[PDB]
RNA sequence: UUAUCCAUUUAUAGGGAUGAAUU
RNA sequence: GAGAACUUUGAAGACUGAAGUGGAGAAGGGUUUCUUGUCAACUGUGAUUGAACAAGAGUUAGCCGCUCCUAAGGGAUAGCUGAAAAGUGUUUAAAGGGGUCCCCGUCUCAAAAGGGAAACAGGUUGAUAUUCCUGUGCCAAUAGUAUUAUGAGUUAGAUGGUAACAUAUAUAUAAAUGAACUCCUUUACAUAGGCUUUACACUCGGGGUGCGUUUUCUUUGCACUUUACCUUUAUAACAAACCUUGGAAUCAAUUUACUUGGAGAAGAGGUUCGUUGAACUCAAUUCAAAAAUUUGUUUUGUAGCAAUAGUAAUUCGUAAUUAUCCGAAGUGGUAAGGACUAUCCUUGAAAAAAGGAGGGAACGGCUUUGUGCUUUGCUACUCUUAAUACUUGUAUGAGCGUACCAACAACCGCAUCAGGUCUCCAAGGUUAACAGCCUCUGGUUAAAUAGAAAAAAGUAGGUAAGGGAAGUCGGCAAAAUAGAUCCGUAACUUCGGGAAAAGGAUUGGCUCUGAGGACAUUAAUGUUAACUCAGAACUGAAACGGACAAGGGGAAUCCGACUGUUUAAUUAAAACAUAGCAUUGUGAAAAGCCACAACUGGUAUUAACACAAUGUGAUUUCUGCCCAGUGCUUUG
RNA sequence: UCUGAUGGAGGAUCGAGUUGAUACUGACGUGCAAAUCGUUCAUUUCAAUCACGUUUAGGGGCGAAAGACUAAUCGAAAAG
């Protein structure tokens, strides 16, 4: 299994023969949105922080 | 069950004692006995 | 034949009401020297939900005048009243949304409800959420007042019986279609085992005047009379007319 | 962008139900679930809570009103003749 | 179990009346480390040292009126 | 993995009932059962939290210090800060104006 | 209104002009 | 052992596969439990076995439960009915408690899953373990007097902070006066959805120890590497709420989501609770800088419990010695908590018990006059914890359950019956998955029988050329794809659907390419993590959702609108229900409907937007004529 | 008005388990069983499922209605 774990990491198991579930169920989109979403408004926070930008600007970003 | 009351655990003490064999030295001169799994007690 | 089911309603085992939840009696303050010759306010601290009924009921607090100390009532509440309002009861109370007053003292249109069938029973009529009585007249000499209730009758009550001015709050709840079964079903979960109701039409002779037969169909006149048994008494009772009205 | 061309907050029913009884109940839930003027702090936060009690999300208090809307045409005539006095 | 840092409230600890044992714990650590447990009806105190000297003196100067159990 | 079981009697997952599994010095993995969170003491008129006191169950409040079931202000412990702060001034000013009225009445 | 009947309550003041408030 | 397919031991081949013949319980059973014998009968074959038979033994609690509280409700009292039997249960009740006159007040039972004082770990037996042993704790109770000692307060009730609020660390944070009368809080509560934190679970890599493989390869595969309750555990951290300052439109802060603000936002500084429970230099300690005691730097300790226990090893007479028990992370399975959002013609118990507050009734001590009050002369005095001594009746901890089964032969089905029977824990691989299939721990290899042979026939399955429903009442049965991704999707429609319509393509392995984050330095350079998609070569008997798992579709007609329910054991439907619609009665305790022998009661904790009695049965479009008959009903 | 996300409604869908029981009118029908076994099928956020407690008792109860159920007994239970 470890073996077979070091291939998929290389990516070596994953085309579409080898899915059972949907897309949402291998990878959940609200997951993904939620992980945008939080990388987005953490980098706004540290600009806004660093004054590399004007508090108008980083509320319309 | 584990749970029992004590007039019923006295109970159940009896029915045991009653469900013994008659004694050789009586026999030397029973019918009213029962087994846990044929007759219930029902009591 | 057997007890039909309408003689076993009497019988009150299954068919009590649902009330586990229910958070008082409505009543408003009984009778009291205050009330016969002046005011007394009450503060409402909060406007709650009775599990059983459609009007929501006012805790309302006063402050005993016997002794040290409060005493909570639960009204049933007017709509447009509110938490932390002040509501006076009695003689004197002025004219306003809320107020419990003599029928004998507000003019002639206002709005009513809670209203006092006779002086003292602690409220009687119009108590259904967005009922309203019409104080229609009141006698020369005072005394005795006439009202119009929601059916329509008209009612002739003595002028020191008590009444809150205005409409009871959550009206218009028939407005909405019951979409379902199941909304049924848990609007009488609360109420009674009244529901779900089954034809008499489908039954059997045994158990329904109305049931057998080989096509569902009443077989004779649906309209009963007033002096019909308990068993009997199953269709329109005392009808006076059938079909649909024309005005 | 525009979800559903007319049934709004009714295409939770599906199919199920009438044409006619999906459009009365959504002309009523549309006022059930709106927010209100609360009066006591002037912004509109009031929600209905049960059938008919509104309570103010701001102020915390909560009045007595009609079954689906924060007031009803019959009660506010009747405080308007009352208060005419 | 209380643990007890400072050296006046072990003192007075152990002489208080109600101690009856004291315990003396020793063990290797990397120099050995020790502990004095006072064992009085309500709680066992412990007193941590690193200093063998301290742990030394200060058992010693503890008036024998009390019993001692070493676990090692 | 290690498997448990209720030792407390009650072996229904009721809300008295809910449990913990922990790792004993025995290299075993056992099951202890929580004690129920208790609700937050309320002012009086505002029925909001109030600061300053402990949330225990009732046996807990029991074996509870004072210092940590009151607050020292007058109506401290049932009534919040800012409900008291008003109901000063509340107070005050309603005899304020009963005073003037009184006055202005000649 | 005295028989009788009904209602209310802690049988709790003779008739007219959103603080508490008890010793 | 007289006797062994079914007793025991070893070896092998397999099974159950954490949704288990695995561990714990409830109901029910009642000694079936354990040990030692033992085989007349039973253990549908055998039997030396056994739940059989026989003799002994075995169940240890202040902390686990009952016991207490109240619920749906039951019984009883007062009355009132009734020949009584019985029926109802405050309907003319003078019906225990508290303070010191007044206040409150039917009793009792009903939960081993609701509420609820308090326990953990290690070990121990043939059979009991949160019950025994060892160690460490916790809860409740503890009368009167007098001594000491601990603390506070006092020349009759303390103090800090602007504030949110905080403060008693005595062995032990025990004491911060407080009466009557009050007012609150906790107990104490639904559902759905996601987000988040923690613990447990699983997993990856490093170090150590032991074992295994070793024809060949293998810095390798496996196992152990642990840490309970308790110490307001101290702290740290975080979601929130609040306080001070501040004073917002170029609106801003901010969530996955929306949430919030001149009724005071952002920013800055704080307070508290709740999560958790050694986090954080946490505590002690070493070194420099601040002053008549603060900030920076090191060592120790699994923070105490705690290593003394446990585990895995190496030895030594056969009971002791020794060494390890520490360096970093990832996945998200389970559980709980948090802050939220949403739903209801549904708003989702109570009491015992506990706490907080408002109020301000009473007031030092030694001696003394007169009749508890004015009085004279002096002052160091009041509560709170703990211990001791003596009085007090004997001045700690009641009683009951605790074995075993829980079905697989211990229960109910007449039985050792393929049936039925409530709850908790839930590993690895593949995978969407607690599915299926295989596996580790644990369990098993047993089933009212075995051996041999192997035809007919039966039963449970497979496969079949060519044809493809010609079979048959009827495609009954079987077959046909069926996962996922991409594409494409009609009539009709209540505009929501129909829809997975129909119908196409692809899918393995291997080698690569690209995309999607977090962490620091003076715009630029390094360290490091998930599996998730997309694309390209190559490759093979053109095969790849390779096993497992897994829709047949379409054109229409009839019925029922739908979800739902039903003739337990021949009928699941078109029957019932349903929302919608319509009609009828009733304004009340001299009402409507209904119960009762009477008394009295249900609806009713109700009041026309209600209750009761009917018919029809979503929506759309409609619902025509007849009051002669029979009903019902209205006036006199 | 249109487009993309976000969001997570519904007596929404598939589907194990549960709760049932459509078909084979399969097996069995001197059964394992006085209703079972196999495959197939229905059902799983709600009029949902389960447990214990509690109420309703025989010309009575209870019935989403089949004269169904009321201890293998129901167009009037069982016992004497």
């Amino acid at each position: 299994v470890r073996l077979y774990k070091l291939a998929k990491r290389k990516g070596r198991h994953m085309g579409i023969g080898k899915r059972k579930g949907t897309k949402n169920a291998r990878t959940n989109q609200k997951t993904l949105w939620i992980k945008r979403q939080r990388v987005l408004r953490r980098l706004l926070k540290r600009l806004r922080d660093s004054k590399k930008v004007d508090r108008h600007l980083y509320h319309s970003f | 069950g584990s749970i029992k009351r004590f007039r019923l655990k006295q109970r159940l003490g009896k029915c045991r004692r009653q469900n013994r064999p008659v004694p050789h030295w009586y026999r030397l001169k029973n019918t009213k006995r029962r087994h846990w799994r044929r007759t219930k007690l029902g009591l | 034949g057997r007890v039909i089911r309408g003689q076993r309603k009497g019988r009150g085992s299954i068919f009590k009401s649902h009330n586990h939840h229910r958070k008082g009696a409505a009543k408003l303050r009984h009778l009291d020297y205050c009330e016969k010759k002046g005011y007394i306010k009450g503060l409402v601290k909060d406007i709650i939900h009775d599990p059983g009924r459609g009007a929501p009921l006012a805790k309302v607090i006063f402050k005993r005048t016997e002794k040290y100390g409060k005493k909570e009532e639960l009204i049933i509440a007017s709509e447009g009243m509110f938490t932390g309002q002040y509501i006076s009861c009695g003689t004197k109370a002025p004219l306003s949304v809320g107020n419990i007053l003599p029928i004998g003292k507000m003019p002639e249109g206002t709005l009513i409800c809670n209203l006092e069938h006779r002086t003292g029973n602690r409220g009687t009529l119009v108590k259904a959420s967005g009922c309203y009585a019409t104080v229609v007249g009141q006698s020369e000499d005072g005394k005795k007042t006439k009202v119009r209730l929601p059916s329509g009758a008209k009612k002739t009550i003595d002028a020191k019986a008590r009444a809150m001015v205005g409409v009871v709050g959550a009206g218009g709840r028939i407005d909405k279609p019951i979409l379902k079964a199941g909304v049924a079903h848990h609007k009488y979960r609360v109420k009674r085992n009244c529901w779900p109701k089954v034809r008499g039409v489908a039954m059997n002779p045994v158990e329904h005047p109305h049931g057998g037969g080989n096509h569902q169909h009443i077989g004779h006149p649906s309209t009963v009379s007033r002096s019909a048994p308990a068993g009997q008494k199953v269709g329109l009772i005392a009808a006076r007319r059938t079909g649909l009205l024309r005005g | 962008s525009r979800r559903t061309k007319k049934v709004g907050l009714t295409g939770k029913y599906g199919t199920r139900y009438g044409s006619s009884l999906r459009k009365q109940i959504k002309k009523i839930e549309l006022m059930q679930h709106a927010k209100y003027l609360c009066t006591f702090c002037g912004k509109t936060a009031t929600k209905r809570t049960c059938v008919g009690i509104w309570k103010c999300k701001k102020c915390k208090r909560k009045v007595c009103g009609g079954a689906w809307s924060l007031t009803t045409p019959a009660a506010v005539a009747a405080k308007s003749t009352i208060i005419r006095l | 179990p209380k643990q007890i840092t400072d050296i006046r409230k072990f003192l007075k600890i152990s002489r208080k009346p109600d101690t009856t044992a004291v315990i003396i714990m020793k063990k290797k650590s990397k120099t050995v480390i020790t502990k004095l447990k006072l064992r009085t009806k309500k709680y066992l105190y412990t007193m941590v040292f690193a200093d063998r000297k301290k742990a030394e003196r200060i058992e010693n100067s503890l008036l024998p009126s009390l019993k001692r159990i070493y676990y090692p | 993995a290690q498997r448990v079981h209720y030792r407390r009697h009650n072996h229904y997952n009721t809300k008295s009932n809910k449990v913990r599994p922990v790792r004993t010095p025995g290299g075993k993995l056992t099951i202890h059962v929580v004690k129920k969170k208790a609700g937050k003491p309320k002012c009086a008129d505002c029925k909001t939290a109030i600061q300053g006191v402990k949330a225990l169950r009732p046996a807990d409040n029991y074996r509870a210090r004072r210092k940590n079931r009151t607050v020292a202000r007058a109506y401290g412990g049932s009534i919040c800060a800012r409900c008291i702060r008003e109901r000063i001034m509340r107070a005050f000013l309603f005899e304020e104006q009963k005073c003037v009225r009184q006055v202005l009445k000649e």
